[PDB]
RNA sequence: CAGAGGUGAAAUUCUUGGAUUUAUUGAAGACUAACUACUGCGAAAGCAUUUGCCAAGGACGUUUUCAUUAAUCAAGAACGAAACUAUGCCGACUAGGGAUCGGGUGGUGUUUUUUUA
């Protein structure tokens, strides 16, 4: 019945990625960001880009076929900050308007086990 | 139906059972089920067949998270406001000197609290300071800037100095006609 | 090891096959 | 191995003996290296002189990829160039040495030299008789893997142009002088294209060739054959890959717009045969389809094909061996069972698809100790049932597969035995109840298990699942072997033996075979052929009347080992190869001298030094205990089991002679008298002689449709 | 950044011409999970193209994809775990997975770990009967009893080394007892964990043992018949 | 077999019972020795049976 | 497939030889998160993944042994970018109270288990 893909949605406090894969995780559907679809620079992050690019990855997606997605969300993670963006809320809330189902959300921010910093 | 939990203790089991009828008021009036479990001392979030916003489910986790780690509920509602983020910064890996990690989160947090108060009336954040960790709680440009001045103090620059930075760059941004000059002129 | 137990079986293979003087010079 | 320096070329074996043997390492004593060293020095012993000659043909190729060449009065050089013929060349004589030896006789001297630099490097077992003391080319079935019988009623030398579909012209005796190397390599060619990868390598004899003729001769004259030439028949061995053995369609090239060199020689290769078929991911290919039989293989098709169409009209095609083999094997009684191949499994995994249907079940009941393993061990489990699992056939005595239930740890079970078996009765009516209430497709019943001695209330839960199965489930516990163990322990000094075979009865039933299970289940997957194998040996120990003594586990043991250990010989690759090295190794096998050491793996976890010297160990004292085998005979054992009684103990002197005399009557047979219908007729009928009394019974209703035959 | 205040680098200095379209020329290959779970279809996959169908089977069987144990098996009570899945065997719009990895998910290791208890990590290198080169993590986490009136319940360090010891002997004995398929319909049920409990209860009392991450190491040569036969040959349609 | 298997076991648990309170019922000897048994034993035979292994 | 990074906004930089991203791997130099304290050890500086090897140490338990062998220390010997709002009467010292870390004794039942650990 329904096709399903996952969303790779890396929201960063700079930048929004909504990236659909496939299943296997190596064919890449479509990858569009809020910084190519916002006009002003500044604005590279906000709720309005990644709307946006929610909406171009949607169509794209309906056009191949998928219907539904595992939306896996990310931080920056590692030695920076673990907290998601503000375009990560509004590409899955965008991205559940436009219309795909909306199969498993995940959280999976690289965490270090043990980080990489002098102990001065 | 997806599904988010967390543990607590027991001082705030007496707590959360004061306070949890209205949890479940706001949750309930974002559509998503949470449930209270004090022989485990389990706080978890459920979404319900009448729930439209997964952005909501991760501010309830969010929510259950803060409110573990013994935020008020004031604090923990406005997490669950729309434009508002949590953040922990960890302390610990900084210093190998006990003494001197003792001193600077002291510092960090200043005499009868007045750098701390004043960070937090600066940023328009909400700041807890909790031995390894910091827990701050606000917009996402407030988080910004108390990660790092909360890095820089756990280095060795002087909160004093961030706040006076931040007071200048206050006022800079509040004349608006230096949309393009970089402001290191003036900073210290 | 495989050196001693080949070498004494390639010794008996050996007196086993050998052929006979009598029938050398009689050829 | 059955080589000489004789012409070869001729439809003949050999081409590669003493006088090529000593050319051949005198040029590798003068040299060998990739850039001229020398392979072999004049201090080395022939040991050392062996292995580097073998390790050289081994290694180098000298037929496809390169040519080595040498000077006879500086040095020899391999260079990477291949003559499509065996070349080792010597410019000082402007020779080359091998030309006797066809591309066949090539690739099995490679194949040879494979397997005996393998049986060098060997260092567990003693590999020197083994090697140099077998003859196996005695008999071409045991040597070839696939015989075939064809008579070619040619005619005369001017009948030649109406008896052939090749032409043999003038060209054609300038380069195949002789009518016999001309029909040689046509078949070598025609039957090598024919078969393609099914074949690892071929063989073709010439049955009927007289290399000697009196001197009022001119030549060697004769007229057997249907013809005057010097031949009785053609006799076409095959060496066989297994796995693409029964593969349906025989894949050619792919489809352009024009017509390819190669699919323009397969389709006036195949003719009629040939189509162009859409396969099911949408390839455009051609092939050609055949139809697989349990009688006879695709092997036998193609090649009847073949000679039929390009060599005569003709010539006669015969394997009646093979033939009659795949009919002995049983056939079971189901839809498309003629049809059906002999490496199907289909009902095998119906089985076990219904098996895990009840697994599921009756993993998922609520229980007071949850459910911890369930294990299949069963003959059907491991694929060498004798009869192939039929749905509702309940009256073959494997039609209860066994499995092995076993709960998690407990400290409250009861320290007595019978009243633990009792609990565990407890246990097995409590999971009746709960079927009969919530499955009641399902049907179920209670009986008895007195296999184990003294140990009398064990009870086995027997499940019908309705398509048609049934198992009898038995419950495995944590504190049986301590039971066992105490009760050996508190039993007085003449009694302790019984407990002895009491406990390892226990063993053999409850704890190894589920080992030995999973290990001969991985072990039949990478060799397909041991279960048809297992089944004829099965067959035959039936009616030679020695399996109601002998357990199957052993059956299955002294089944495997050709397949396990092969050496001198090949891998099997057919049911009647198969069968047969299993006879003539169970003839030749010295039970009073030779203990049987297995390693159950993949071909190339393997016992090594330490293990195996302490199994030989376990085994000289077991003979130091008992010399002439009044109590013992079988000392077999594998990683499973290091123990070597665990399950050929409590077998009669008189049956374990009576099986070893089988086979050496059996193999006498086949050594006086050629290999044939009669002969293995002959196998198959039963004894019923040197028996003191026999006792004719007969059941009031005939049971072969019930059995599923 | 599509406006115009943004200066001009080299960039966009000759961009090639968008007339490929890959999902016309790609193509729809379906997968099939093994017989050791029960929602056995799962999903759809994309390959670019089939004219080298070297380029075909080369990128299906190199690979790998991963599920969630719900939708694998219907069960919430699996929900928290992941599986992943090789695809060895390609035949005809139906690849062959084969079990390569299991995870849990970080949520649920944030949800056990508490403060007033004890950690126990555990892991063990180990081959199975097949010659797969495994390593298995598991994890165990202290409790008090029902009478306890201490906050906290720590193990001491000789508690923790018997209960390692324990651990490590039981895992090893399972997998090289095992064999690859029955490791699988080992860890579904989630058997192991009840066993390390029940053999560990007599030292310490633990409250969440689990097997937390299992990782394939090395695999043996490929056998398209064992898969097979692990799973559960065709003729065309004569075109002319 | 139900009848069987609840009276096997009605009477298997009185005799195990039994044994077990007369091993831990505090056997003092009549020279005024007690007799060192341990937490989870439950058969004075057995406690022979330990010396005879010994 | 055309931006990515970064900032209050920028900028330097990397990017049609595909940067950022996605997936399977491989190597390298560090580090040892959450558990992590109402703590533990070491003379101090200091010390957190597993398992061994080597030697050391405290307290406890002792109807063991030596029988004043000790304490305190000037000299000598061993070990070894920072600071930035902290500040507590002391002592040759009386009763204690809740904790907790390590050892031992007794009572007492739950959790445990039973001739094999």
């Amino acid at each position: 019945s329904q096709v399903f893909g996952v969303a790779r949605i890396y929201a960063s406090f700079n930048d929004t990625f909504v990236h659909v894969t496939d299943l296997s995780g190596k064919e890449t559907i479509a990858r569009v960001t809020g910084g190519m679809k916002v006009k002003a620079d500044r604005d590279e992050s906000s709720p309005y880009a990644a709307m946006l690019a929610a909406q171009d990855v949607a169509a794209k997606c309906k056009e191949v076929g998928i219907t539904a997605v595992h939306v896996k969300i990310r931080a920056t993670g590692g030695t920076r900050t673990k907290t998601p963006g503000p375009g990560g809320q509004a590409a899955l809330r965008a991205l559940a308007r436009s219309g795909l189902r909306i199969g498993r959300i995940e959280d999976v921010t690289p965490v270090p086990s043990d980080s990489t910093r002098k102990k001065g | 139906e997806s599904s988010f939990m967390t543990l607590f203790p027991k001082y705030r089991e007496s707590y959360l059972k004061t306070i949890w009828n209205d949890v479940t008021r706001a949750l309930d009036k974002h559509n998503i089920a949470c449930v209270l479990d004090l022989v485990e001392g389990s706080m978890t979030v459920k979404t319900t067949r009448k729930t439209y916003d997964p952005a909501i489910i991760l501010k309830a986790r969010d929510l259950i998270k803060l409110l573990a780690r013994s935020v008020p509920f004031p604090q923990a509602v406005k997490i669950l406001q729309d434009d508002m983020a949590c953040d922990v910064i960890k302390i610990g890996n900084f210093v190998t000197n006990k003494e001197r990690f003792v001193k600077r989160r002291q510092r960090l947090v200043g005499p009868n609290g007045n750098t701390l108060k004043a960070l937090e009336l600066l940023t328009k954040c909400y700041i807890l300071v909790q031995g390894n960790t910091v827990s701050a709680m606000g917009p996402f440009k407030g988080l910004k800037e108390v990660r790092r001045v909360v890095e820089d103090c756990m280095k060795n620059i002087h909160p004093i100095y961030h706040i006076k930075e931040l007071m200048i760059k206050r006022e800079l941004a509040k004349r608006p006609e230096l949309a393009n000059e970089d402001w290191s002129r003036f900073l210290p | 090891f495989k050196s001693n137990i080949f070498k004494l079986q390639i010794d008996e293979l050996l007196e086993q096959v050998k052929l006979k003087q009598k029938h050398v010079l009689k050829v | 191995r059955g080589f000489s320096s004789n012409m070869s070329h001729s439809g003949s074996l050999g081409g590669f003996g003493t006088f090529e043997f000593t050319i051949l390492m005198a040029a590798l004593l003068n040299g060998g290296g990739i850039n001229s060293n020398k392979i072999l020095l004049h201090g080395f012993s022939s040991y050392q002189l062996f292995k580097g000659v073998i390790k050289y043909l081994a290694t180098m190729d000298l037929c496809h990829d390169g040519h080595l060449q040498f000077h006879s009065n500086p040095a020899s050089k391999y260079i990477d160039e291949g003559f499509q013929t065996p070349t080792l060349f010597d410019k000082s004589t402007k020779v080359n040495i091998l030309t006797k030896m066809t591309v066949s006789s090539y690739q099995i001297l490679k194949e040879y030299a494979g397997e005996t630099l393998r049986m060098l490097n060997n260092v567990v077992q003693d590999q020197f008789s083994n090697i140099f003391l077998t003859n196996i080319s005695r008999f071409d079935n045991l040597k070839y893997d696939l015989c075939y019988d064809v008579q070619l009623p040619l005619g005369k030398y001017n009948n030649l142009e109406t008896s052939l579909a090749a032409t043999f012209g003038s060209m054609e005796r300038v380069k195949f002088i002789t009518l016999e190397n001309f029909l040689a390599h046509k078949i070598t060619n025609v039957a090598r294209y024919a078969l393609g990868d099914r074949i690892k390598y071929i063989q073709i004899e010439m049955v009927g060739q007289k290399s000697d003729f009196p001197i009022t001769k001119r030549k060697v004259y004769s007229n057997t054959g249907g013809n005057h030439f010097n031949f009785d028949f053609v006799r076409v061995k095959l060496i066989v890959n297994p796995s693409e053995c029964d593969k349906l369609v025989t894949k050619g090239p792919a489809h352009s717009e024009t017509m390819s060199t190669e699919a323009a020689v397969f389709k006036n290769f195949w003719g009629i045969k040939s189509s162009l078929r859409r396969f099911k991911d949408g390839s455009i290919t051609h092939c050609c389809v055949w139809s697989t039989s349990s009688s006879e293989p695709i092997i036998s098709s193609i090649v009847n094909f073949a000679l039929q169409k390009h060599v005569s009209k003709k010539a006669q095609i015969s394997n009646e061996t093979i033939k009659k083999f795949h009919n002995f094997l049983p056939l079971p009684n189901l839809p498309s069972s003629a049809k059906t191949s002999v490496l199907n499994l289909s009902s095998f995994f119906n089985l076990k698809k219904s098996f895990d249907d009840l697994y599921k079940i009756i993993f998922q009941m609520k229980l007071p100790l949850s459910v911890k393993s369930i294990l299949p061990v069963g003959s059907a489990f491991r694929y060498t049932s004798l009869c192939q699992p039929v749905p509702f056939a309940y009256s073959d005595p494997d039609f209860f597969q066994d499995v092995i239930l076993e709960f998690e740890t407990s400290p409250k079970w009861p320290d007595e035995i019978t009243s633990l078996e009792k609990a565990k009765t407890a246990f097995l009516l409590k999971i009746q109840e709960e079927l009969s209430a919530n499955s009641s497709t399902y049907r179920s019943f209670f009986s008895r298990d007195e296999s184990i001695p003294y140990n009398l209330e064990i009870v086995t839960l027997n499940i019908l699942t309705p398509e048609g199965y049934g198992f009898k489930f038995r419950v495995l516990t944590e504190r049986d072997e301590i039971l066992y163990l105490r009760a050996i322990a508190n039993a007085r000094n003449e009694l302790k033996p019984e407990l002895e075979a009491t406990f390892l009865k226990f063993t053999a039933k409850y704890l190894a075979s589920v080992r030995h299970t999973r290990t001969l289940e991985n072990i039949s997957h990478s060799y397909q052929f041991y279960s048809p194998v297992v089944r004829l040996f099965k067959r035959w120990l039936d009616t030679h009347l020695l399996l109601g003594h002998i357990t199957d586990e052993l059956a299955e043991l002294i089944a495997i080992k050709p397949f396990v250990d092969p050496a001198p010989y090949f891998i099997p690759g057919s049911l009647e190869n198969g069968f047969l090295k299993v006879l003539k190794f169970i003839s030749q096998w010295n039970w009073k001298d030779d203990p049987l050491i297995l390693d159950l793996v993949k071909p190339e976890e393997r016992l090594t030094l330490a293990q195996y010297k302490g199994i030989q160990m376990n085994f000289t004292n077991l003979r130091n205990s008992d010399p002439n085998g009044t109590h013992l005979q079988f000392f077999v054992a594998s990683k499973n089991d290091p123990s070597g009684i665990l399950y050929s103990s409590g077998i009669p002197l008189p049956i374990a002679t009576r099986l070893t005399a089988l086979a050496k009557v059996a193999v006498n047979l086949l050594q006086t008298h050629g290999l044939n219908q009669q002969t293995i007729n002959l196998l198959f009928t039963p004894g019923l002689k040197d028996y003191d009394f026999v006792v004719d019974l007969r059941t009031p209703i005939g049971l072969k449709s019930s059995c599923g035959i | 950044a599509v406006g115009k205040n943004k200066r001009l680098s080299k960039g966009k200095k000759g961009q090639k011409k968008r007339v490929v379209d890959p999902f016309t020329r790609k193509e729809w290959f379906d997968i099939k999970a093994p017989s050791t779970f029960e929602n056995r279809n799962v999903g759809k996959t994309l390959v670019n193209k089939s004219t080298g169908l070297k380029s075909a089977s080369d990128a299906l069987k190199g690979r790998v994809v991963e599920v969630c144990l719900a939708d694998l098996q219907g069960s919430e009570d699996h929900s928290f775990r992941k599986i992943k899945l090789r695809v060895d065997e390609v035949q005809g719009k139906n690849l062959l997975t084969n079990f390569h990895g299991m995870d849990f998910t970080t949520d649920k290791l944030r949800s056990m770990v508490r403060k007033w208890q004890t950690l126990i990590e555990a892991n063990v290198t180990v081959k199975t009967s097949d010659d797969y080169v495994l390593r298995i993590f598991a994890i165990a986490f202290t409790r008090k009893q029902a009478n306890q009136v201490k906050r906290h319940s720590y193990a001491q360090s000789s508690h923790i080394r018997a209960i390692r010891k324990v651990i490590s002997e039981i895992l090893t004995k399972e997998v090289q007892g095992s064999t690859l398929a029955q490791l699988t319909s080992k860890l579904i049920p989630e058997v192991i964990n009840k066993e390390i409990e029940n053999a560990t209860k007599d030292i310490f009392p633990l409250q969440n043992i689990h097997v937390r991450k299992v990782k394939l190491l090395k695999q043996p040569k490929f056998d398209v018949g064992a898969l097979m036969a692990l799973h559960g040959e065709e003729k065309g349609k004569k075109v002319t | 077999l139900k009848e069987d298997i609840h009276t096997h076991m009605a009477i298997f648990e009185q005799r195990e019972a039994q044994a077990q309170e007369d091993v831990q019922s505090s056997i003092v000897d009549e020279d005024g020795f007690t007799l060192v048994v341990g937490k989870n034993t439950k058969s004075l035979n057995s406690i022979r049976k330990k010396i005879l292994n010994k």
